[PDB]
């Protein structure tokens, strides 16, 4: 078992730009180190072979170079078709890939607008209670939701999603749900949720109160 | 072009089995070595299994070795994976991938080349069930623009496909990644920001698919 | 027994 490590794990960049993303082995590979690009929801493509031959359809503004334990893939003028993840390969013993890099588009920092939902009448018949968080329209990706009933902070009862970088103004957005029993529901009064993020001078808290 | 068409996906039971296949085309299939790869949400790539191109040497990962079985015909230009004893821990999109083909036959080592699109197998109890549609109503709780949505909750197995009245509102929707939730059931949200002037007059509805189950269900969302 | 041998 050989371990790639690939370096960043997320680089933002701005077309025209040169990038640089390094790949590391556990031991020695010689040169039998490939780069692979994969967008969302399609196939990888096969970019560069034996550490530094570039495939015939791959343009040449891509390159890499590299033996042994360190590998780099460079893209000397970043153009749209590049925003991708890009994996590394070693195929020196079985087939071992990287974490994958993912170079996405950079621009202004946005802050989240932020909104909360309570759960709806209907939901509430059934026995279970979703709070709903939404984080729209924001940039960079780093985002800190957290939970609080009551100033409570919650942990284990939340899950979010995140949709891929938008193709039009390069935000995120962010979904988390808090899910309680209506038991438990029913015996708190204030629920929040809290955002920390780079577009925002402190802390932004939107809540209500339960029954209100 | 160099094809390979990946077909067999769906849901299986815990400890049951399952087979794969792949169509090949846009080469001589019985030329090259096979792989398959798979990606479970959440983890990243992980190489399974390599077949020669005659089906001689057969190789597997550690995670699948004595469940799962490689072959191929060659006549047929069809290459199978037949999965058994399969576990939570299985569920991935698998690819069909291509030895790396070299007619120079220049280098010591191979790797890969071309990647089918993948099918999807999900590992799992549960039993098909249509989701329950709730609104996220808009309220007080951002200026000049507001945000109503749609909670998809308790479904099996994905996808949903959620629209806004009827196709006719599509700027400013997010349709969220589902989550898996540990009843076994994925839920999903897909919110839309709107004037809040429009609160009032304007009617929201959102339309949610669930083919697995032959569920249409259309939710007015109201402030 | 190499896997990384040629498979073609």
């Amino acid at each position: 078992d050989i371990q790639m490590t690939q370096s960043p794990s997320t680089l933002s960049a701005s077309v025209g730009d040169r990038v640089t993303i390094t790949c590391r082995a556990s031991q020695s590979i010689s040169r039998w180190l490939a780069w692979f690009q994969k967008k969302p929801g399609k196939a990888p493509k096969l970019l560069i072979y034996t550490a530094s031959n570039l495939e015939s359809g791959v343009p040449s503004r891509f390159s890499g170079s590299g033996s042994g334990t360190e590998f780099t893939l460079t893209i000397s003028s970043l153009q749209p078709d590049d925003f991708a993840t890009y994996y590394c390969q070693q195929y020196y013993n079985y087939w071992t890939f990287g974490q994958g890099t993912k170079v996405e588009v950079k621009r202004t920092v946005a802050a989240p607008s932020v909104f909360i939902f309570p759960p709806s009448d209907e939901q509430l018949k059934s026995g279970t209670a979703s709070v709903v968080c939404l984080l729209n329209n924001f940039y960079p990706r780093e985002a800190k939701v957290q939970w609080k009933v009551d100033n409570a902070l919650q942990s284990g009862n939340s899950q979010e999603s995140v949709t891929e970088q938008d193709s039009k103004d390069s935000t995120y957005s962010l979904s988390s749900t808090l899910t309680l029993s209506k038991a438990d529901y029913e015996k708190h009064k204030v629920y929040a949720c809290e955002v920390t993020h780079q577009g925002l001078s402190s802390p932004v808290t939107k809540s209500f109160n339960r029954g209100e | 072009q160099v094809q390979l068409v990946e077909s067999g996906g769906g849901v299986v039971q815990p400890g049951r089995s399952l087979r794969l296949s792949c169509a090949a085309s846009g080469f001589t299939f019985s030329n090259s070595g096979m792989h398959w790869v798979r990606q479970v949400p959440g983890k990243g790539l992980e190489w399974v299994a390599i077949i020669w191109y005659d089906g001689s040497n057969k190789y597997y990962a550690d995670s699948v070795k004595g469940r799962f079985s490689v072959s191929r015909d060659n006549s047929e230009n069809t290459l199978y994976l037949q999965m058994s004893n399969l576990r939570a821990e299985d569920t991935a999109v698998y690819y069909c991938v291509r030895a790396y083909f070299d007619s120079e036959n220049l280098y010591d080592k191979y790797g890969m080349d071309v990647w089918g699109q993948g099918t999807t197998v999900t590992v799992s109890s549960a039993s098909t069930k249509g989701p329950s549609v709730f609104p996220l109503a808009p309220s007080s709780k951002s200026g000049g623009t507001a945000a109503l949505g749609c909670l998809v909750k308790d479904y099996f197995p994905e996808p949903v496909t959620v629209s806004w009245n009827s196709g006719a509102l599509t700027s400013g929707v997010h349709t969220f990644p589902a989550v898996l939730q540990s009843s076994g059931l994925y839920s999903l949200s897909s919110v839309v920001t709107v004037p809040s002037s429009s609160l009032g007059t304007q009617t929201y509805i959102c339309n949610v698919n669930h083919k697995p189950s032959n569920t249409k269900v259309d939710k007015k969302v109201e402030p | 027994p190499d896997p990384n041998a040629n498979p073609n």
